[PDB]
C-alpha cells in the first residue's frame, strides 16, 4: 500500500511541453461548451446541460455552482473533477479568508487559490492536472464586477467576455462582435442566449440550459430581516421558466 | 494517589576472600507488617561464576536480576560464549540501572 | 543578581559588568567578563540563570557571526538588537525558558551613531541614553538622571559611571567585587584594564 | 517520500550519477589554487557567453567559509551555493562547540562528507561541483589546499586546478611549480597563477579574479588592474623572446 | 497494447486483471481440498502430498482454527494462506473484544473478503496465492465459504480448490443431489475422505495423507475439531473401499 | 518470458510462479551440503564447511538459537544471522513472557510468516538462505527445513546445499534404522556424518572442514569443530 | 527500472555483484599475520605529482589494538570506519574492555546490507551497498592476532594472509606459496613490500606505498616514510642477493 | 509513453483508458439491473443467476441494505461491489453521528462519486469495476435513485437501467414514459410498482423470469427492504394473471 | 511497484546536463519577452503580453510583473502558476527578515533563497522544477539599484540590461547595442520599449499588449518609489518614445 507514486507524473518533454498539462485541455475542447458575458451592472456564465439519458434528471446535476454569495462558477470538460473543485473552492474560501477576515473573499483571490490548487496537481507526486477550465464570475466591493478563466495549468486571465469547450472558436468570435462596454445585463443575458444557440444541436429551453447571474443583491434570499448592512446575494441561478420567458424575445 | 514503588524488606551481605567470595541474604519477604513469605530466594548464579542480588522493592530487584542473566545470554551470542568478567558485569549493570536513571530500580545490587 | 550597566555618550556606549561569580555561600571568581562580542563594532553583556546565561550569549554570537560571513557584512546595532529579542521572545513560551537579561551596546558604522539597547528575558527591548539589569538601576538612575547628557565625552561618562559603582559599593548588601568596563565607538570594541582606580 | 536510489552500480562497478557528475565539472569555469611559502592563491575565470553583467553584485566564484578559509570551485552553481552554506553552517558550529574555528583538512572533509552521502542516499542527485578550499590553521603559517570531487573524495595539494581545460593548466603547472622552492612570494605565487590561467583564458584581465590568503584571517581580493598589471607583466617576458 | 499483465492493479482493455488470474494458476496447482456443509456443521479435509518417507507421518498439520468456533482450510501457497488466517484471527479478535460475541462466520467471511480484495488495488503487492474453504457455527447454524484470490467469496453446500477440484466437484454435486434432506455430520466426514481419495487420482503420482476436521453443533458442541483416532481410520476405510 | 515478470516479488508470471522467490531459492543450491536427522531422543546437524583460500578460514555453518534449538544454514551467510537472531529473540521472548521454552513447531511457524512478508510487498527481496532446525523440546526431538518462500516442514532427515540429492537419498534409504538410534548420540552423528559424505565430490571431510551439532533429552545444544569432530572422520 | 536489491537468475544480489567489480579497480591492498603481529599495506596511488601523497589515507585506526585497509571506492568507508571506531569505544563504555576483533568486523559487516529502497525487515536506509572492501587487522587476549577481509556482501572472512584490489588474483596467489605459520613480523613486512613492488604500475618507493602493523605490544602503528624507505632499500638488497 | 493506459494520467487525447476499462469490467456479472419510483416507494430490480449447485443460492446478492433507508444495487464484480458497499455504510453510519439526521441517498452517491473520482486523479488507487445505484425515499425529495460510475460521475433519475443489456431497457423504459407523460409510476402500493418493473425487464430483454431468476429491493418512507423468492413468486404468479 | 512510471526528474545527462532544466527553459523561450533594464537614478521593467484578445480584460490583468515588496518587483518569463508559489514564498520571506531584523530584506538576500528554492527541485524530491525564469528589479541602501535574473536551474546573476523569454538572442544583441552606463531611466525606458518593439512577433507593439514599471527615487522625496503602469500610462509612454 502507501502511495509510492511521490515523483511528478507531469514532466517536461525536449521539447519544452508539459504533457498532461497539454492533454488536459484536450479533454476541455472535447466538453460542451460554456460561457461568459459581463455586463456595466452584472455578469452572466451559462451553458448547456447536455443530458447524459432521458431517464436521468437534468435538475439533480448543476453545471453552474455557487461558490460564495457573491461567486459562481462553470466549466467545460470533465465534470467530477469540476465537482470536488467546486467543493474545494468553496471550502477554500472559507478556511482561507471568511474565517480570518469575516468576510467572504474578493473573485480575483478566489479564483487565485482555485488556480493554486490546480497548479500544484501539476506538480504534485502522484497525480495528474485537472481536466476542466473554469469561468468564475462574481463582484467584490472594491473590484465591482469580474470574469475570469482558470485553466488545467493554473493559470487564470480576466475577460470582458469568453467562451470554453466545444465550440469555443465560433462563439468567442460572436462575443467579439456583440460586445461592448456599455452592455447592461439584461442585454449581456441576451446575447448569452443568442451565443449559446449556435453552439446546441438539439433542444433549447429552460430545461436544457443552465444560466446564472451576479448583479444586484437579493435581500429577498437573504433568509431573515433585521441587519440593515446585510443585504442578500448578488448570485441567482435563473429559473427553467425565467429562461423560456426570454427565448421568445431571442 | 498510585506510588509505584515498594518495600520487601531483606537484607544481603557480601565478602570477599583471598580466592573466594561470598553473597548472602535471608530469605524472609516482607509487606509492612506482614511476611509474604518465610522462604523466598534472594541471591542468584546468574552464570559465568556470578552471583547477584537486588535488594529493597522485590517487584524492581526481580526486573534486574533477570535482565542482567539476559545480558549475559546475549554476551556469550555475540562474543562465542566468552566469560563475562566480574569487571565487565559490573560495568553492564551501571548501564543497565542508569538506563532508568529516572525512574530508577529502587534496590541496592550487590554481585 | 549580577551587575549589568549601560550608558551611551556621544560617540561610543560603555558597558559594565560585575566580576563576581558567587555559588552559594561562595564567591568562586572575581574576574569574570560577563560579555560576548556578536560583531566587531557590536557587543552584549548579561546577567540571569546559571546555565542559560552564557548558552544564550554564545548561541547569538554563532548567529550573528554567520550572518557576517554569509552576506560579508555587519549587521547594524538595531537590526542585531531585533533579532535578540525575537529570539527571547520566542524562549518566553518554550518548553524551558532562557532567563537572560541582556544589553546590547553598538556603534551603528553607517549612521555614524552610539546604540544601546536593553532587553529582558521576556523579550522586552527598550532604546536607552543609559540602562541596567536587576536592581542595579535602583541606586543609579538617579545619579544618570541627574548628570547624564547626550553630549558627553567617553572621558566623562567613564566619570558619571565610577559615580554609579561607588554608590553601589555603598548602598548593595552584596561584594560584585568592581566591573570590567568596555567601550565601543567607530573603531571598534576595547576594554578599559585600568578602572579598578580610573 | 521520494527515495529512489538515483546512484547506483552498473555492471562494470561504476555509479554513472557520480561519473556524469563530474561531467558538469569539466564543463565548468576553470578554477586553479597554487600555495605558496607563506600564502594560496585561488584564481577561477569568467565565461563570457553573454557580457553585459553587473560585476558588482553578480556571485563570485571565491566564497569564504570563514575568516581563515575560502572556498571556490568548478561545476553548478546553484549547487556550489549549498555546499557553501553548510559548510559555513558548519564552521561556527565548530567554533561553538570546541572553542576553535575548524582546521582546512577538517572543514575539508566535511565537505567531501556531504558530497559523498549524496551518492548514495535515496532520491538525491550527487553534487554536480569540484571545489577547492584553502587557507591556515588557527595559530599556524603552513599553507593548506585541498580539493574535493563528486565522488566525495579529497586530498591536498601543493597546487592545482578543475574545470574546463584543467588537463591543459594542470600540465602548465606540473612543469612550473617545484616543490622544492614555491613561490617565496606573494607576487611570485599570484603570478605563477595568472600565467596559469593565462594558458586557457585567452586575453581575459576582466576574465580573471585572484583572491590571496594569508595566516592569521588575511583575505583579500585583487582588483582588474592589480590583476591586469600581472597580465601585462607576464606578457612581456615572452616578447622578451 | 500490451504488458497489462505485469502490474497488480491493472485493468486490461477486456476489464480483467491478469494478475489475479496468474494468482489462480499458482492456486489450481496446490493440493486438493474441500468443504462441505451438513446438517449442523460443517467438514474439512485435504490431500497431503507425501513428498518423500521423509516427512513425519500426521506432523506438518495443515488446517488452521480461528478462534475457537471457525476452520480454514485452503490450497495453493502456503505462506500466503497462514498470513491471511492471521489476519483473520486478528479480525476475529478485535470483533469478540467490542462485541463480546465471538464473529458470526458471515461477518467473518467479509472481514477476508474485504482483506484479500484490498490485495488487488495496488500494485505495490501482489493478489493471494490461495482459495481458502472456511466456516463454522454460529447463532444461525452453519456455514461454508469459499474465498478466491481476486476477494470473491460466495456461500456454498459444498466446495473444492485445488488440482483435483474437477473431481471434486462433480462429487460433491453428486451428494447434494443424493441428499436433498440433508447429510449428517459423521457422514459427511467419510463423504469427505471418500471425495479427496477419489480427487487423488489426478496427482496419484505421489503417495498421501488425509487430515479432516470438523465443527458440528451435535458432535463438536459447535467449536472446531480434528478428526482423529478411531472415526478417523474409520472413514479411510469406507473411503479406501469405495475407491476399489 | 520469464525476463518480464521476475523484476520483483510483487508479480506473478502467466503460470503463477515467484521468480525473484525462485531464484532466491537458487541460491541455496549453490550453497554447501548441510544435513538433519533426529532419532526420538536427539537431533543432529552435520554440515560441510567451505573456505575461500587456504590461507582463509572456514565459514561457519551452525547456529544455536537457545539451549534447545539451533540451525544449519544454506545460501546468504548475511540472511542466516538475521533469521536466527530473529529466532533467539523469539526463544527468548517465550522464557521471559511465558517462562515458556519455545516449541520447534512454534519456531518454525514464526520463520515461515516472517519469510513470507518479504515475498508479498513491494522493496523487500525473499531471503536467500535454506534452514535445518533441530531441537529438543516438551513432545521431544525434531527437525525443521525452512525455505526462502516460506515453507518450513517438519522431517525424520533430510539436507540441502549443492549435492544434497545424495544425502536426502542415503537417508531416505536408512531412515527406518536411524530413527531408532535412541540413548547413543555418537551412532546418531556417524549416521550424519555417513549420509552427508554422500554429497562429497570435491573433497574428503576433514577435521576444520567438518562441522556438527547435537541436541537430545538432556543434552544442551552444542557444536563441535576441529578436533572435536576427529572422532568421526 | 530493476530495483536495487533484486536477484539474478542465478541467486545474486546484482547490485552487490557489480559492487564486488568496483572494488578490483581499487588500489591493491595486502594484510599479513604473523605470530608477532599483522602488517597491512597499501598502494597510494596518487592521480598527479603535485597531489601530496601523504594526503591518501587508506590504512586507518579503529582503535588502539584495531587498524584496517581499504580498497575501492574509497569515500563510502567514512561511515564505516566511524561506525567502526564508535562500536569499539562503546563497547567498551559498555563493558569495561576490549571489542574482540571479530566482533569489531561483524559489526561492521551489519552495516553491508542495509540498503534498498524499502526493504520489508526493517528501515535500511541507503540507496545502494559500499564499493570498497576492507581488511580488518588487529589483536585481542581471545583470539590474538587476527587479519579480517569484510565485503560489501556483508560477509567477511578470516584470513593469514590476503590481498585485495587491482593486483589481487596475482598477489594471492603469491601469498598461497609465501605465507607459513613461521613468518616473523620483519619477514612479513618486506613480503607485503615485495608483492605490492610486483604489481604496482610504479616503482615502489616510500610515498606511493604505505606500510602499518599491530602489536600487543605498541598497538596500531603507520610506519612513517623513512621506517617504510629503510625496508624498501632492505629489500632491494635481499632480492638483488639472488 | 504507452503507460497512459495503465494508471490513471491523460492520454493525448484527453482520454482516461483506465477509467474506461473499469468502466468494460462492470458487465462482467452478465446481470442486468433497473430502478423505477413509485407514487412514495423505489424499486430496483436485478437478474440473479446461480448455475453452480454447490453455491448456497441465499448467499448470492449484488443489493446491498445501506441504512435503515438507503439501498444499494450494484453492477460490476462481486469483491469491488462488497468494498463499495462496506464504504457507504460507514459513510452512512458517520454522517448520521456528525449531523443529527439520516444521509440523504443523493448526498450518500455524491460522496461516493467524489471517492472514485479521486481514484481517477490518484495513481496508485485503481478505480472501482463498479456502477452503484442508490434508491429511497428520501424525507425531503421523496421517492429516488442515484447512480454513479467509475468515472466519478453521478445524477438523478426518473428511472434507470444498468448492464450488458442497459440500452434495450432503457428505451423500454424512455417509451412508457413518454406515454404516461409523468416522471414516476403512478401506482399507490410497491407490489404494483414491482411487477410494473418486471414487466418491463421481460418486455424489454424478451425474458420470462422464474422466482430464483430475480432478486428484488422496495424502499419506502423509513425503510429499505428485499424480497424473498416467496414475496417473489408471488409477484411473478400476479402478473401471469394478466397476461 | 511505482518506479515503472518515474520519469526521474533529477538526474544528469551523459553530458553533465540537467534534462527537466534545460526543457523547462526550453518552454521559457516561448513565452512574451521581459526586459530589465537598470539606469542610474532607476530600473525598468518590460514586458509583453503573450496572447491577447479584445474582451481580455487588461485593467484588471497582471500575468508579468508582480510587486514582491515595497522596493523589489519581478518580471516573470514561463508557467504564471508556477511563479504565482514563487512570487508568494518570496513575497513571506521578505516580511520574516523585517519582522526579524526590522530592516527591509536586502535585495539579492532575498533573490538568493529564491533561487535555492528552484535548485532544490533539481536536486531532490522527484518533481518537476518550476517552468520560471525571473528579473529582479529592487533597490536597497547597500547596492542601490539591483537587476537579477534567475532559471529554472536555481543560478542567478546580476546585470545592468537583460531580457528573458522569447527571442532573448535578438533583444539581448540589441541591448548590448545601445545600452551605456551614463543611462537615465527614461533613456533606459525608450531603450526597452524600442527592444520589445524590435523582437516583437506581432504586428504592431500596442499598449494592450504590454506591462510596465519603474523603481525611480522621486527626487522630491528622498526615497524609491515602484510603479507599475496602467493601461493608459503605457499608452501615453508609447506615444511619446515615438512608438504612438
Amino acid at each position: 500500500m502507501t502511495d509510492r507514486y511521490s515523483f511528478s507524473l507531469t514532466t517536461f518533454s525536449p521539447s519544452g511541453k508539459l504533457g498532461q498539462i497539454d492533454y488536459a485541455l484536450t479533454a476541455v475542447k472535447q466538453g460542451v461548451t460554456s460561457l461568459g458575458i459581463k455586463a456595466t451592472n452584472g455578469v452572466v456564465i451559462a451553458t448547456e446541460k447536455k443530458s447524459s439519458s432521458p431517464l436521468a434528471m437534468s435538475e439533480t446535476l448543476s453545471k453552474v455552482s455557487l461558490l460564495t454569495p457573491d461567486i459562481g462558477a462553470v466549466y467545460s470538460g470533465m465534470g467530477p473533477d469540476y465537482r470536488v473543485l467546486v467543493d474545494k473552492s468553496r471550502k477554500v474560501a472559507h478556511t482561507s479568508y471568511k474565517r480570518i477576515y469575516g468576510e467572504y473573499p474578493p473573485t480575483k483571490l478566489l479564483v487565485s487559490e482555485v488556480a493554486k490548487i490546480m497548479q500544484e496537481a501539476t506538480q504534485s507526486g502522484g497525480v495528474r492536472p485537472f481536466g476542466v477550465s473554469l469561468l468564475i464570475a462574481g463582484h467584490d466591493e472594491f473590484n465591482g464586477f469580474s470574469l475570469y478563466q482558470v485553466d488545467p495549468s493554473g493559470s487564470y486571465f480576466p475577460w470582458k467576455a469568453t467562451a470554453i469547450g466545444k465550440g469555443s472558436v465560433a462563439a468567442k468570435t460572436f462575443l467579439e462582435k456583440r460586445w461592448n462596454d456599455e452592455l447592461e445585463l439584461e442585454d449581456a443575458i441576451h446575447i448569452a442566449l443568442l451565443t449559446l444557440k449556435e453552439s446546441v444541436e438539439g433542444e433549447f429551453n429552460g430545461d436544457t440550459i443552465e444560466l446564472a447571474i451576479i448583479g444586484d443583491e437579493n435581500p429577498d434570499l437573504l433568509g431573515y430581516t433585521g441587519i440593515p448592512t446585510d443585504k442578500g446575494p448578488r448570485f441567482r441561478k435563473l429559473t427553467s421558466q425565467e429562461i423560456n420567458d426570454r427565448l421568445e424575445a431571442l | 494517589q498510585f506510588n509505584p514503588y515498594g518495600d520487601n524488606g531483606g537484607t544481603i551481605l557480601g565478602i570477599a576472600g583471598e580466592d573466594f567470595a561470598v553473597l548472602a541474604g535471608d530469605t524472609r519477604n516482607i509487606t509492612d507488617y506482614s511476611i509474604n513469605s518465610r522462604y523466598e530466594p534472594k541471591v542468584f548464579d546468574c552464570g559465568d561464576n556470578i552471583v547477584m542480588s537486588a535488594n529493597g522493592f522485590a517487584a524492581d530487584g526481580d526486573a534486574l536480576v533477570k535482565r542482567f542473566k539476559n545480558s549475559v545470554k546475549w554476551y556469550h551470542f555475540d562474543h562465542n560464549d566468552k566469560k563475562l568478567s566480574i569487571n565487565s558485569a559490573a560495568r553492564n549493570i551501571q548501564h543497565l540501572l542508569y538506563g532508568k536513571r529516572f525512574f530508577p530500580y529502587y534496590v541496592h545490587t550487590i554481585i | 543578581m549580577d551587575i549589568i550597566l549601560g550608558i551611551r555618550v556621544q560617540d561610543s556606549v560603555i558597558l559594565a559588568s560585575s566580576k563576581a561569580v558567587t555559588r552559594g555561600i561562595s564567591v568562586l571568581k572575581d574576574s569574570d567578563d560577563k560579555t560576548r562580542q556578536l560583531s566587531p563594532h557590536t557587543l552584549m553583556s548579561f546577567a540571569g540563570e546559571a546555565g542559560d546565561t552564557v548558552q544564550f550569549a554564545e548561541y547569538i554570537q554563532a548567529n550573528i557571526q554567520l550572518y557576517s560571513i554569509r552576506e560579508d557584512y555587519e549587521l547594524s546595532p538595531q537590526a542585531v538588537s531585533s533579532f535578540v529579542r525575537q529570539e527571547l521572545a520566542k524562549s518566553i513560551r518554550s518548553r524551558r525558558p532562557y532567563q537572560v537579561n541582556v544589553l546590547i551596546g553598538g556603534y551603528d558604522k553607517k549612521k555614524n551613531k552610539p546604540e544601546l539597547y536593553q532587553i529582558d528575558y521576556l523579550g522586552t527591548k527598550v532604546e536607552l541614553p543609559y540602562g541596567a539589569h536587576g536592581y542595579s538601576g535602583f541606586y543609579t538612575f538617579s545619579l544618570l538622571d541627574h548628570h547624564y547628557r547626550p553630549d558627553m565625552t567617553t572621558e566623562e561618562g567613564l566619570d558619571l559611571l565610577k559615580l554609579c559603582v561607588q554608590e553601589l559599593e555603598k548602598r548593595m548588601p552584596m561584594d560584585f567585587k568592581g566591573v570590567i568596563v568596555k567601550i565601543v565607538d567607530k573603531d571598534g570594541i576595547r576594554q578599559v584594564d585600568d578602572f579598578q582606580a580610573q | 517520500g521520494y527515495d529512489r536510489a538515483l546512484s547506483i552500480f552498473s555492471p562494470d562497478g561504476h555509479i554513472f550519477q557520480v561519473e556524469y557528475a563530474l561531467e558538469a565539472v569539466k564543463r565548468g569555469t576553470c578554477a586553479v589554487g597554487v600555495k605558496g611559502k607563506n600564502c594560496v592563491v585561488l584564481g577561477c575565470e569568467r565565461r563570457s557567453t553573454l557580457k553585459l553583467q553587473d560585476t558588482r553584485i553578480t556571485p563570485s566564484k571565491v566564497s569564504k567559509i570563514d575568516s581563515h578559509v575560502v572556498l571556490s570551485f568548478s561545476g553548478l552553481n546553484a549547487d556550489s551555493r549549498i555546499l557553501i552554506e553548510k559548510a559555513r553552517v558548519e564552521a561556527q558550529s565548530h567554533r561553538l562547540t570546541l572553542e576553535d574555528p575548524v582546521t582546512v583538512e577538517y572543514l575539508t572533509r566535511y565537505v567531501a562528507g556531504v558530497q559523498q552521502r549524496y551518492t548514495q542516499s535515496g532520491g538525491v542527485r550527487p553534487f554536480g561541483v569540484s571545489t577547492l578550499i584553502a587557507g591556515f590553521d588557527p595559530r599556524d603559517d603552513e599553507p593548506k589546499l585541498y580539493q574535493t570531487e563528486p565522488s566525495g573524495i579529497y586530498s591536498s595539494w601543493s597546487a592545482q586546478t578543475i574545470g574546463r581545460n584543467s588537463k591543459t593548466v594542470r600540465e602548465f603547472l606540473e612543469k612550473n611549480y617545484d616543490r622544492k622552492e614555491p613561490p617565496a612570494t606573494v607576487e611570485e605565487c599570484v603570478k605563477l597563477t595568472v600565467r596559469s590561467l593565462l594558458e586557457v583564458v585567452q586575453t581575459g584581465a576582466k576574465n580573471i579574479e585572484i583572491t590571496v590568503v594569508k595566516p592569521d584571517s588575511d583575505i583579500v581580493a585583487l582588483s582588474s588592474e592589480e590583476i591586469n598589471q600581472y597580465v601585462t607583466q607576464i606578457e612581456q617576458e615572452k616578447q622578451e623572446q | 497494447g500490451t504488458g497489462y499483465d505485469l502490474s497488480n492493479s491493472v485493468f486490461s482493455p477486456d476489464g480483467r486483471n491478469f494478475q489475479v488470474e496468474y494468482a489462480v494458476k499458482a492456486v489450481e496447482n496446490g493440493t486438493t481440498s474441500i468443504g462441505i456443509k451438513c446438517n449442523d456443521g460443517v467438514v474439512f479435509a485435504v490431500e497431503k502430498l507425501i513428498t518423500s518417507k521423509l516427512l513425519v507421518p500426521q506432523k506438518n498439520v495443515k488446517i488452521q482454527v480461528v478462534d475457537r468456533h471457525i476452520g480454514c482450510v485452503y490450497s495453493g501457497l502456503i505462506p500466503d494462506g497462514r498470513h491471511l488466517v492471521n489476519r483473520g484471527r486478528e479480525e476475529a479478535a478485535s470483533f469478540k473484544k467490542l462485541y463480546k460475541t465471538p464473529i458470526p462466520i458471515p461477518a467473518f467471511a467479509d472481514r477476508l473478503g474485504q482483506y484479500v480484495q484490498a490485495h488487488t488495488l495496488y500494485n505495490s503487492v501482489r493478489p493471494f496465492g490461495v482459495s481458502t474453504i472456511f466456516g463454522g457455527v454460529d447463532k444461525n447454524g452453519a456455514h461454508l465459504y469459499m474465498l478466491e484470490p481476486s476477494g470473491s467469496y460466495w456461500g456454498y453446500k459444498g466446495a473444492a480448490t485445488g488440482k483435483g477440484r474437477q473431481s471434486a466437484k462433480a462429487e460433491l454435486e453428486k451428494l447434494v443431489d443424493h441428499h436433498p434432506e440433508g447429510l449428517s455430520a459423521r457422514e459427511a466426514v467419510k463423504q469427505a475422505a471418500k471425495i479427496i481419495y477419489l480427487a487423488h487420482e489426478d496427482n496419484k503420482e505421489k503417495d498421501f495423507e488425509l487430515e479432516i476436521s470438523w465443527c458440528s453443533l451435535s458432535e463438536t458442541n459447535g467449536l472446531h475439531k480434528f478428526v482423529k483416532g478411531d472415526l478417523l481410520q474409520e472413514a479411510i476405510d469406507f473411503a479406501q473401499k469405495e475407491i476399489n | 518470458f520469464r525476463n518480464n515478470y521476475d523484476g520483483d516479488t510483487v508479480t506473478f508470471s502467466p503460470t503463477g510462479r515467484l521468480f525473484q522467490v525462485e531464484y532466491a531459492l537458487e541460491a541455496i543450491k549453490q550453497g554447501s551440503v548441510t544435513v538433519g536427522l533426529r532419532s526420538n531422543t536427539h537431533a543432529v546437524l552435520v554440515a560441510l564447511k567451505r573456505n575461500a583460500d587456504e590461507l582463509s578460514s572456514y565459514q561457519k555453518k551452525i547456529i544455536k538459537c537457545d539451549e534447545h534449538m539451533g540451525l544449519s544454514l544454506a545460501g546468504l551467510a548475511p540472511d542466516a544471522r538475521v533469521l536466527s537472531n530473529y529466532l533467539r529473540q523469539q526463544c527468548n521472548y517465550s522464557s521471559l513472557v511465558f517462562n515458556r521454552k519455545l516449541a520447534v513447531e512454534r519456531a518454525g511457524h514464526l520463520l515461515c510468516d516472517k519469510a513470507q512478508k518479504n515475498t508479498q510487498s513491494y522493496g523487500g527481496r525473499p531471503y536467500g538462505v535454506g534452514l535445518l532446525i533441530i531441537g529438543y523440546d516438551k513432545s521431544g526431538a525434531h527437525l525443521l527445513e525452512f525455505q526462502p518462500s516460506g515453507n518450513v516442514t517438519e522431517l525424520y532427515g533430510t539436507a540441502i546445499g549443492a549435492r544434497s540429492q545424495g544425502a536426502k537419498t542415503y537417508l531416505e534409504r536408512t531412515l527406518d534404522t536411524f530413527i531408532k538410534i535412541d540413548g547413543n548420540p555418537d551412532e546418531l552423528i556417524k549416521a550424519g556424518v555417513e549420509a552427508i559424505s554422500q554429497s562429497l565430490r570435491d573433497e574428503s571431510l576433514t577435521v576444520d572442514n567438518l562441522s556438527i551439532a547435537i541436541v537430545g533429552k538432556d543434552t544442551p545444544f552444542t557444536i563441535y569443530d576441529g578436533e572435536a569432530v576427529a572422532k568421526y572422520i | 527500472d530493476r530495483g536495487v536489491s533484486t536477484f539474478s537468475p542465478e541467486g545474486r544480489l546484482f547490485q552487490v555483484e557489480y559492487s564486488l567489480e568496483a572494488i578490483k579497480l581499487g588500489s591493491t591492498a595486502i594484510g599479513i599475520a604473523t605470530k608477532e603481529g599483522v602488517v597491512l599495506g597499501v598502494e597510494k596511488r596518487a592521480t598527479s605529482p603535485l597531489l601530496e601523497s601523504d594526503s591518501i589515507e587508506k590504512i586507518v585506526e579503529i582503535d588502539r589494538h584495531i587498524g584496517c585497509a581499504m580498497s575501492g571506492l574509497t569515500a563510502d568507508a567514512r561511515s564505516m570506519i566511524e561506525h567502526a571506531r564508535t562500536a569499539a569505544v562503546t563497547h567498551n563504555l559498555y563493558y569495561d574492555e576490549d571489542i574482540n576483533v571479530e566482533s569489531l568486523t561483524q559489526s561492521v559487516c551489519d552495516l553491508a546490507l542495509r540498503f534498498g529502497e524499502g526493504a520489508s525487515g526493517e528501515e535500511r536506509l541507503m540507496s545502494r551497498p559500499f564499493g570498497v572492501a576492507l581488511l580488518i587487522a588487529g589483536h585481542d587476549a581471545d583470539d590474538g592476532y587476527q587479519l579480517f577481509h569484510a565485503e560489501p556482501s556483508g560477509t567477511f572472512y578470516r584470513y593469514n594472509a590476503k590481498a585485495i584490489g587491482s593486483g589481487s588474483e596475482g598477489a594471492q596467489a603469491e601469498l598461497l606459496n609465501e605465507w607459513h605459520s613461521s613468518l616473523t613480523l620483519k619477514e612479513a613486512e618486506l613480503l607485503v613490500l615485495k608483492i605490492l613492488k610486483q604489481v604496482m604500475e610504479e616503482k615502489l618507493d616510500e610515498n606511493n606505498a604505505q606500510l602499518s602493523c599491530i602489536t600487543k605490544q605498541d598497538g596500531f602503528k603507520i610506519y612513517d616514510n623513512e621506517k617504510t624507505a629503510e625496508l624498501i632499500k632492505e629489500l632491494k638488497e635481499k632480492e638483488a642477493a639472488e | 509513453a504507452g503507460y497512459d493506459r495503465h494508471i490513471t494520467i491523460f492520454s493525448p487525447e484527453g482520454r482516461l483508458y483506465q477509467v474506461e476499462y473499469a468502466f468494460k469490467a462492470t458487465n462482467q456479472t452478465n446481470i442486468n439491473s433497473l430502478a423505477v419510483r413509485g407514487k412514495d416507494c423505489t424499486v430496483v430490480i436485478s437478474q440473479k443467476k446461480v448455475p453452480d449447485k454447490l453455491l448456497d443460492p441465499t448467499t448470492v446478492s449484488y443489493i446491498f441494505c445501506i441504512s435503515r433507508t438507503i439501498g444499494m444495487v450494484v453492477n460490476g464484480p462481486i469483491p469491488d461491489a462488497r468494498n463499495a458497499a462496506l464504504r457507504a455504510k460507514a459513510e452512512a453510519a458517520e454522517f448520521r453521528y456528525k449531523y443529527g439526521y439520516d444521509m440523504p441517498c443523493d448526498v450518500l452517491a455524491k460522496r461516493m462519486a467524489n471517492l472514485s473520482q479521486i481514484y481517477t486523479q490518484r495513481a496508485y488507487m485503481r478505480p472501482l469495476g463498479v456502477i452503484l445505484t442508490f434508491v429511497s425515499v428520501d424525507e425531503e425529495l421523496g421517492p429516488s435513485i442515484y447512480k454513479t460510475d467509475p468515472a466519478g460521475y453521478y445524477v438523478g433519475y426518473k428511472a434507470t437501467a444498468t448492464g450488458p443489456k442497459q440500452q434495450e431497457i432503457t428505451t423500454n423504459l424512455e417509451n412508457h414514459f413518454k406515454k404516461s407523460k409523468i416522471d414516476h409510476i403512478n401506482e399507490e402500493s410497491w407490489e404494483k410498482v414491482v411487477e410494473f418493473a418486471i414487466t418491463h425487464m421481460i418486455d424489454a430483454l424478451g425474458t420470462e423470469f422464474s422466482k430464483n431468476d430475480l432478486e428484488v429491493g422496495v424502499a419506502t418512507k423509513d425503510k429499505f427492504f428485499t424480497l424473498s423468492a416467496e414475496n417473489i413468486e408471488e409477484r411473478l404468479v400476479a402478473i401471469a394473471e394478466q397476461d | 511497484g511505482s518506479r515503472r512510471y518515474d520519469s526521474r526528474t533529477t538526474i544528469f545527462s551523459p553530458e553533465g546536463r540537467l534534462y527537466q532544466v534545460e526543457y523547462a527553459l526550453e518552454s521559457i523561450s516561448h513565452a512574451g519577452t521581459a526586459i530589465g533594464i537598470m539606469a542610474s537614478d532607476g530600473i525598468v521593467l518590460a514586458a509583453e503580453r503573450k496572447v491577447t484578445s479584445t474582451l481580455l480584460e487588461q485593467d484588471t490583468s497582471t500575468e508579468k510583473l508582480y510587486k514582491l515588496n515595497d522596493k523589489i518587483a519581478v518580471a516573470v518569463a514561463g508557467l504564471t502558476a508556477d511563479a504565482e508559489i514563487l512570487i508568494n514564498t518570496a513575497r513571506i520571506h521578505a516580511q520574516n527578515y523585517l519582522k526579524t531584523y526590522n530592516e527591509d530584506i536586502p535585495v539579492e538576500i532575498l533573490v538568493r533563497r529564491l533561487s535555492d528554492i528552484k535548485q532544490g527541485y533539481t536536486q531532490h524530491g522527484g518533481l518537476r522544477p518550476f517552468g520560471v525564469s525571473f528579473i529582479y528589479a529592487g533597490y536597497d541602501d547597500r547596492y542601490g539599484y539591483q537587476l537579477y535574473t534567475s532559471n529554472p536551474s536555481g543560478n542567478y546573476t546580476g546585470w545592468k540590461a537583460i531580457s528573458v523569454g522569447a527571442n532573448t538572442s535578438a533583444a539581448q544583441t540589441l541591448l548590448q547595442m545601445d545600452y551605456k552606463d551614463d543611462m537615465k531611466v527614461d533613456d533606459a525606458i525608450e531603450l526597452a520599449l524600442k527592444t520589445l518593439s524590435k523582437t516583437t512577433d506581432s504586428s504592431a507593439l500596442t499598449y494592450d499588449r504590454l506591462e510596465f514599471a519603474t523603481i525611480r527615487k522621486g527626487a522630491n522625496d528622498g526615497e524609491v518609489y515602484q510603479k507599475i503602469f496602467k493601461p493608459q500610462e503605457i499608452k501615453d509612454i508609447l506615444v511619446k518614445t515615438g512608438i504612438t
